[PDB]
């Protein structure tokens, strides 16, 4: 990283993964 | 439970790009990209996850009928690899079998980490 | 005689990878792979055969004392599954009981076909 | 098939099975 | 060996080690 | 690369059971045993591997944050030994430092053989 084709990888984030940025 | 997934398949595909394996993987997440929708998948082999899996459109009925869904375990029977200008390898899934449904499995298996691209 | 074997156990293990069964199987063939030798087994559940069974080394005395031998029928009491990069599932036998000796059984039971991997 | 880990599966062939390639 | 506490040692097998039973 | 590991530490611990050393070892494999999960480790000192290492639970964050992972090299700063009824010695790791990450090391160092128990 970072590669141009990784631009939108956060579209694929597990909904749990994002929650955990906020609680952990 | 991790002993149910093909640990190292993702790394193998990313390094060798060979298609002569039939790995068992877990679906972590599926998102449509709008002809038929194209589904992109974040898959796990128990060791790594990778988000550059795509579904051939003949497999769309598996997603649409909810057979292939987040947390299910499937075996890949046929795939191709396409490597982008930037080095990412895209894995297009052509044939697959769902082994165990999302509700049967019920959770993410193990603690896979993103493949280091 | 086939009614003596757990028809479908092999397919179940290969599809689900679950270890909560105690299948009765027939040994078809055993080969050592050279610490203690590791024995690999081609087993039958009457319906299918599969060659990816391995013996935990504590079970080696059963082979060495000729209790576990080709054509004998045994019940598996504890096993684990490990799935290789390529998709094959290896079944490692941890606990087993020989039910009927090779000479008591005397022949291959039924006409099992290789599991389609 | 064919999978790399199946390479040596013929090691496990029942001796009768091989005979039968020659007689049947 | 064999000791009772070694019963489940194959749980710890390196994934490469098992592959090699099949290819070597 | 083997000159980076404490060759003979495993044999020393197994024979003497003394805890007055601070060996540098490579993680070969880690598996959780389900309170906090208990991690069991197959470690190498370059000469031998041994699977009776356990992690004190305060060290769990190193595993969970992926600092301690397969192929990494770490130095043990504090451990205790407990010897089971059957003779196996269990080594419980209390303090350790990761020296080199799994990706920095990238492979199994050398060709260690299981300690002969």
């Amino acid at each position: 990283s970072p590669l141009p084709s990784q631009a939108m990888d956060d579209l694929m984030l597990s909904p749990d993964d994002i929650e955990q940025w906020f609680t952990e | 439970m991790v002993g149910q997934l093909s640990e190292g398949a993702i790394a193998a595909i990313m390094q060798k790009g060979d298609t002569n394996i039939k790995p068992i993987l877990q679906v972590i997440n599926i998102r449509p990209i709008t002809s038929p929708p194209r589904y992109r998948l974040l898959m796990s082999d128990g060791l790594n996850t990778l988000s550059s899996f795509m579904l051939a459109t003949q497999l769309n009925p598996l997603v649409e009928e909810e057979q292939l869904s987040s947390n299910c375990v499937c075996q890949i029977h046929r795939f191709i690899v396409n490597t982008l200008k930037d080095g990412r390898r895209v894995v297009i899934l052509m044939e697959l079998e769902v082994l165990k449904s999302a509700e049967a499995v019920g959770v993410k298996i193990g603690n896979p980490v993103p493949y280091n691209e």
